[PDB]
């Protein structure tokens, strides 16, 4: 994957190099964010479609398989600011919020089924917390196979090898990195 | 009439001192092409570190009230936009005061032709005629020099006839229209390279400057890109990228479009709204509204790709929108689209059409913010002025998006209206000369300022004549809200479908001055331009009558 090296490059590239005269607000927003504890960053798309046209050609036709190259990318980043050596520290979630244009609720049919789409609602209820996974451990009911999947986002089922079979792999829960979830539900 | 350089060093000469300085430069007025020609001046002076004084003036009326009451110390005084017309010296009075006069006004104006008592009997100019119109001009030079001073009873009537004999030739001058030669901008930067500054922003300066009138004619304008182009050619950030770079990061020819608002905003909007498309696709009709989504048939475009703002729209589509256009415009008679523009990019932020952000300040202009009612009025828009003013500098960007939301909604406003009079039919062709008014609309307060009822009634002029045989005939508007009926009327000049012979010279300058002088029913020159004035609906229908006879064209 020399490919998601050329990619987290040009994220890096974006982090690193971009001036709004003369602040990095980017960078700046990493480490004020690390600090209060928030793990998190907010991505303008005016700024980034400003720096490359590119890199958001390919955000806008299959985000769910970049997007998570893009997380990957800043955490890699953070562990250059907000620590240095020679922990634990999280992959960032980034929030992007830009203007684009409004596509209300009536239109979405098909077609744009994959391509990020900003919109308009009054949200009814919240659902009830629970947790995804992230970083979870498995071992194998037999040949104990001691497995540290990295699921990410982007449903996705267990890997059967190492009779051995079908599907021998227990999820250790306790070692496991867990998230959170909403379910939001918007008329 | 003098070197550039040379009057430049006079005003040097007279304005440094102790006090410092004293010099007040007037801005003047309305016009984009004041802030392009007066904000590269004050730079200048910055530069040298000379104290000024920078005045907002709008009425041409309200020029007396400064003059006669605040001047002091002041021994070198600078103007910009008035004078060309109406002179100042009988306006003023001066009253000459101490030969090597003590104060010295310069006057810049595009406005042609000068007044006759200006260029002649050095007083108070130090006119800036040079170099557009030198010319000669023979008939303004025969104008003193036979008339200053001037068997004998053969003598005397041979010397009265030689006398009338002048002054016909001399009546066809100064009586004339009022036409822009060129951009003043231009010569303060003809003024400004003979003293060596290059400056970037500067340039963009003049580019804004030229382009500020390209809504209106050119008119020599067609062959300002050489001295522009060749300018773009003197200078350059890099040479090549070097992506992209976050600094220098400077200005460019790109294929630019009378497309109005490409790049901030909606395609689809683009073009509905842009100026020169809403005539020739007959837009204000629904029959013809299609037309245009046959034109997004015949590019390839998505309907829902072209409600999309422009920042966002795909690569592939930005790749191939100087191609396209080729392949497809051509067919609808749109062929005349295409410029050759001037594009500064920022970087970062995004790029700016050099028309665009012309767009941007006369959006500014407006909004985004019985006489006391209509001073106070006046008075709101000197303060916007500057709210106008700041959006010229690099530095803060922030505020000059504010414009380009009012830019479309002032469209939205104005097309809407512009559509709600063609369909109602309300234009009087008339006999010698096309002319309208506006009883009724929506949100008369947008049409308050001169330069919107100019924008709206070039999009309507321009709208009326495609052209469109046959006679393109000047055209009239008038609005009322408050103010007790001031119902502005602004005149207005034809346009030529690109295939442009002569400049036409608007006559409604003449038209006025001959009503002035006759009833002068509530007629008000108030304004600074010669083409708008103010009325009052109780004498506005005696008015016209007496516009519609005599037609002096």
């Amino acid at each position: 994957d020399d490919d998601n090296t050329e990619i987290i490059k040009s994220f890096k590239n974006f982090i690193l190099e971009f001036r709004l005269d003369s602040q990095f607000i980017y960078r700046d927003q990493l480490r004020n964010n690390i600090l209060v504890k928030n793990y998190s960053l907010t991505v303008n798309m005016e700024h980034l479609i400003g720096y490359n046209e590119d890199i958001y050609k390919k955000l806008s036709d299959e985000p769910s398989d970049i997007i998570p190259l893009f997380e990957t990318a800043i955490t890699q980043v953070a562990k250059r600011i907000s620590i240095l050596s020679r922990n634990s520290l999280p992959t960032f979630q980034l929030i992007l919020n830009s203007n684009a244009n409004q596509i209300p609720l009536r239109d979405l049919d098909s077609e744009h089924v994959s391509k990020i789409v900003r919109l308009s609602g009054i949200i009814i209820s919240t659902s009830v917390l629970s947790s995804r996974a992230t970083y979870l451990s498995i071992m194998c009911r037999n040949c104990r196979h001691t497995t540290s999947i990295t699921i990410n986002n982007f449903t996705v089922s267990l890997p059967r090898s190492c009779n051995c079979g079908p599907d021998p792999y227990i999820i250790i829960h306790e070692s496991s990195k867990f998230i959170d979830q909403q379910f939001l539900k918007l008329q | 009439i003098s070197q550039f350089s040379e009057a430049y060093n006079k005003i040097l000469r007279n304005s440094s001192s102790a006090s410092s300085c004293q010099l007040v430069i007037f801005v003047s007025c309305l016009n984009i092409d004041a802030l392009c020609a007066t904000k590269m001046l004050s730079l200048l002076f910055k530069k040298q570190l000379v104290q000024s004084q920078i005045v907002p003036i709008f009425g041409y009326s309200e020029l007396r009230r400064h003059y006669s009451q605040l001047d002091d110390n002041i021994n070198s005084l600078l103007l910009v936009g008035f004078g060309g017309v109406i002179d100042l010296e009988a306006f003023l009075e001066i009253d000459p005061q101490e030969q090597s006069f003590r104060r010295d006004i310069y006057v810049l104006d595009a406005h042609r032709p000068w007044n006759l008592d200006n260029i002649f009997g050095s007083q108070i100019i130090q006119c800036f005629d040079d170099g557009t119109v030198d010319d000669t001009l023979g008939e303004e030079k025969e104008a003193y020099y036979k008339l200053l001073e001037l068997n004998d009873l053969s003598k005397r009537k041979q010397r009265k006839k030689q006398i009338h004999e002048y002054e016909g030739v001399l009546e066809e001058y100064y009586s004339q229209g009022t036409t822009v030669v060129n951009s003043i901008s231009a010569q303060i930067y003809s003024l400004l390279s003979a003293i060596g500054e290059t400056n970037l922003s500067n340039l963009w300066l003049n580019i804004l400057g030229t382009t500020s009138l390209d809504i209106a004619y050119a008119q020599v304008y067609n062959r300002l890109y050489p001295l522009l182009q060749d300018e773009v050619k003197r200078l350059t950030p890099s040479s090549r990228n070097s992506v992209k770079t976050p600094d220098t990061l400077t200005l460019n020819i790109q294929p630019d479009y009378y497309l109005f608002l490409l790049r901030h905003s909606s395609l689809y909007d683009s073009f509905y709204y842009s100026n020169y498309v809403n005539a020739k696709l007959s837009l204000w009709n629904e029959n013809g509204k299609k037309r245009l989504h046959k034109m997004f048939a015949r590019m390839g475009i998505p309907l829902s790709t072209a409600q999309e703002t422009w920042l966002y729209m795909d690569h592939s589509i930005k790749r191939e929108l100087g191609i396209i256009f080729d392949k497809n415009l051509d067919r609808y008679g749109l062929q005349d689209i295409i410029r050759d523009g001037f594009v500064r990019t920022l970087g970062y932020r995004g790029s700016i059409s050099a028309s665009e952000f012309v767009e941007a300040l006369t959006a500014l202009l407006e909004v985004g913010n019985s006489a006391q009612k209509l001073t106070n009025l006046r008075k709101r828009w000197v303060s916007n002025f500057w709210l106008s003013w700041d959006a010229l500098d690099d530095r803060k960007v922030e505020l000059l998006n504010r414009g380009i939301q009012l830019a479309q909604d002032l469209q939205r406003a104005i097309f809407n209206t512009g559509v709600a009079i063609l369909e109602k039919k309300l234009i009087k062709h008339l006999r010698i000369y096309r002319l309208c008014v506006l009883q009724d609309g929506p949100d008369l307060d947008l049409y308050r300022n001169p330069l919107t009822l100019l924008r709206l009634g070039n999009t309507l002029i321009e709208c009326c004549a495609e052209s469109e045989d046959k006679q393109l005939l000047p055209m009239v508007l008038a609005s009322i809200d408050e103010n007790t009926d001031t119902y502005l009327v602004a005149g207005l000049t034809p346009r030529y479908p690109r295939g442009t012979k002569k400049p036409i010279l608007n006559n409604f300058s003449m038209a006025f001055q001959q009503i002035t002088a006759e009833t002068d029913a509530k007629v008000r020159i108030d304004n600074f331009e010669s083409s708008i004035i103010e009325i009052r609906r109780e004498d506005l229908s005696p008015f016209l009558e007496k516009l519609t006879l005599s037609g002096l064209l």
